[PDB]
């Protein structure tokens, strides 16, 4: 019923962090637990919609350098991002779907990651 | 009982019954039918005891799977509108056994179909409607079974002596419209109560009761859990309740028996102004037979969520005092939602319209059964027919019908693990597929004689009635205690048995018709899938299938659009399907 998330913080450029989003209080297995970031002054843009069978679908800007894998029987998505560049200074929500025709019932609270270039 | 105690709704109930009494006396003081009193009158069949009690009860027991019976009945309804009504109007006949008399030989086919239709009436319509009225009055006014039953008999005797049957166009279309609007309002109240739609999904899986421990005897967890793998349409074919091959094929042959061969369904639609009116009424009824998924099986699980103690009992010592039955009793899922989730301005209107739609479905079946008896059995045995004796034997026959139908109820209220849908289908499946097979092979194959179809019917009865007697003398039993039956004929499933009985009866009648003599083609011209114009010898209203070529076009586009919407609902509810975790 709630999407507990963690992992976000501060790191320099070129680093790598792991984003976690472990749902709780539900009985079903979720379908499309893909992450949705939000830049300040911008909307929610990118998809990482890993399916129930497991099929990643990135945006082209974060393609290749970002990976995502969930254990397919325990409802926890892990976004492992790599080679952090200073255009990723944004809050990163979680977003889930019950089913392939429901269009994102629940939502996340918000995890902000800030990357610097010192 | 407390909810309906208030005088405010009683005004609505009494003025609704005064309205139907007024239109009955207007009919008594005062065949060219339109498409809208045909569609509503076709939709209002099997409503009150197979759309409110049993359908919502099986939905509260299992889930979304029983809604597929509604779309199977939709497809067979459109098959009736396209195919079987031109066949019934080409041969110039009014029902099915008169058609078989004008197709086959002597009186034995007609009197066997009359006896079988009377036993199917007693087993599946009159007793089930009386028991559903008893559930309504018991959950509304708190009385016992027999007093509620005799109040229902008194009010339906007043309803049939008023004369509402002669104006069953206006009363049935008004009851259909009022009942559909009220059920839509109750669905909007029900989804507003649980907190949207996602809370309805999650809260239903954790909707167990709290009295699961009966001291020494403690039930397994599978009894009270709400079938946690089952929220989707197509279950497992082997060990799943309502299995998907068996569902589509068994409900196809059952709705082919019910929606095409029943003596009042086709006669309700044969009396019409034009064939295009019949097809338009069938498409309107097909649109209205699409809603009971979102109308009458989703509130069934709402009543599992809201009151998970009177709908999902496990323990008989307190379940007998809450619903009156020893085990399970999921039948009261819908009336508990009406008497608790309605304001006082509509709670009387719903219990008035869901009794008008039951009194009409009783006064139709009583008149049809009296017509069948005193025009197909007593007129064939006596063959003299002094008319005063005919009238008094019709009245004594329907009194005998009430006497047996009341006594059949304690088998019905605990027949199949509590449910009512699983009784109607389990009794229709043992006696309908022989009739469906004999009707299909009598229409299409055309090399069938009277010695084949009758013996196929008798062998189908000798298997199905044997299964029925062996079932009800033993019973399915509780989750903890398995049934004590020979399993190879007892426990495959009653849908798989319907398909097996249909195939066995078809093979037997085609073997017996291929052994003996054939039937000469020289007097089978209009009927039995042929369009010739030569005469025959054997044994204003519409006498055509014609319409304007524009109206045939718009009816064909509306029928293919209705199939598109139905296969869209099928392909939606089967594609997305929630699975639970370990
Ligand atoms: C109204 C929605 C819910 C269902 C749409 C289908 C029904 C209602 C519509 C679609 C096509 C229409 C039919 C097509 C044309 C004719 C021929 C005319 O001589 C009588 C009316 C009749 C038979 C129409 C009645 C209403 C109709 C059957």
């Amino acid at each position: 019923v709630q999407l507990q998330e963690s992992g976000g913080g501060l790191v320099q450029a070129g680093g790598s962090l792991r984003l976690s989003c472990a749902a709780s209080g539900t009985i079903f297995v979720f379908d499309k637990m893909g992450w949705y970031r939000q830049a300040p002054g911008k909307e929610r843009e990118f998809v990482a919609t890993i399916s129930r069978g497991g099929s990643t679908n990135y945006a082209d800007s974060v393609k290749g350098r970002f990976t995502i894998s969930r254990d397919n029987a325990k409802n926890t998505v892990y976004l492992q991002m790599n080679s952090l560049k200073p255009e990723d200074t944004a809050v990163y929500y979680c977003a889930v779907r019950y089913t392939p025709w429901r269009r994102y019932s629940y939502w996340g609270q918000g995890t902000q990651v800030t990357v610097s270039s010192h | 009982h407390e909810l309906i105690r208030n005088a405010a709704d009683i005004s609505v109930i009494v003025i609704y019954f005064l309205l139907v009494m007024a239109v009955g006396l207007w009919s008594m003081f005062k065949r060219s039918m339109v498409w809208w009193p045909i569609g509503a009158s076709l939709f209002a069949s099997n409503i009150g005891s197979g759309h409110f009690i049993g359908l919502a009860g099986t939905g509260a027991a299992s889930g979304l799977a029983v809604g597929g019976f509604e779309w199977n009945a939709l497809v067979l309804l459109l098959v009736l509108g396209w195919v079987f009504v031109p066949i019934y109007i080409k041969a110039g006949v009014v029902t099915m056994p008169e058609y078989l008399r004008k197709r086959f030989g002597g009186q034995r086919i007609q009197v066997y179909l009359s006896v079988l239709s009377l036993f199917l009436y007693i087993f599946t319509k009159i007793s089930v409607d009386i028991f559903s009225g008893a559930i309504f009055i018991n959950l509304a006014l708190g009385w016992n079974l027999y007093l509620s039953i005799i109040l229902l008999l008194a009010i339906t005797a007043l309803y049939t002596i008023t004369g509402g049957l002669a104006a069953v166009i206006y009363t049935d279309t008004l009851q259909t419209l009022i009942m559909l609007i009220g059920a839509l309002i109750l669905m909007g109240f029900a989804f507003h109560e649980v907190g949207g739609y996602d809370a309805f999904m999650e809260k239903y899986m954790k909707a167990i009761p709290t009295i699961v421990s009966d001291g020494n005897t403690t039930f397994q967890e599978k009894c009270y859990t709400p079938r946690a793998d089952s929220f989707h349409i197509f279950r497992d074919p082997l060990t799943g309740d309502l299995p998907w091959p068996g569902f589509i094929f068994g409900l196809t042959i059952l709705a082919l028996w019910y929606w095409c061969t029943d003596q009042v369904i086709v006669q309700r639609c044969l009396a019409a102004k034009n064939m295009s009116h019949v097809k338009g009424g069938c498409i309107l009824a097909g649109y209205l037979k699409l809603l009971p998924m979102f109308i009458m099986v989703m509130p069934g699980m709402i009543s599992r969520i809201l009151f998970p103690d009177k709908v999902a009992c496990v323990v008989p010592s307190e379940c007998e005092k809450y619903c009156g039955t020893k085990v399970g009793c999921t039948n009261i899922a819908y009336p508990t939602l009406v008497v608790e989730l309605m304001p006082n301005g509509l709670r009387g209107l719903m219990l008035a319209v869901m009794l008008a739609a039951l009194m009409s479905s009783l006064t139709s079946i009583f008149n049809s059964a009296s017509t069948l008896f005193t025009m197909d059995i007593y007129a064939k045995v006596r063959k003299r027919a002094s008319e005063k004796e005919l009238m008094i034997v019709g009245r004594l026959f329907v009194l005998f019908l009430v006497v047996v139908s009341i006594a059949w109820i304690p088998i019905v209220q605990s027949a199949q693990s509590g449910q009512l849908f699983d009784y109607i289908q389990s009794v229709s499946s043992y006696l309908a597929p022989p009739v469906a097979a004999v009707f299909l092979l009598a229409i299409f194959w055309k090399r069938v004689n009277e010695q084949g179809a009758f013996w196929g019917l008798i062998l189908g009865l000798l298997l199905g009635l044997s299964r029925l007697i062996l079932e009800f003398a033993y019973g399915t039993g509780s989750c903890m205690e398995p049934s004590n039956c020979p399993t190879i004929i007892c426990g495959v499933h009653y849908l798989y048995f319907a398909i097996i009985l249909f195939a066995i009866s078809g093979i037997v009648t085609v073997v017996v018709s291929l052994l003996t003599k054939p039937i000469p083609d020289v007097h089978l011209y209009r009927l039995c899938w042929s369009l010739r114009n030569s005469k025959e010898e054997r044994i204003m209203k519409m006498t055509d299938t014609s319409e304007k070529p524009l109206w045939r076009t718009v009816l064909n586009i509306n029928a293919i659009l209705l199939l598109a919407v139905a296969i869209f609902c099928w392909g939606y509810f089967a594609s997305n399907s929630l699975e639970v975790l370990f």
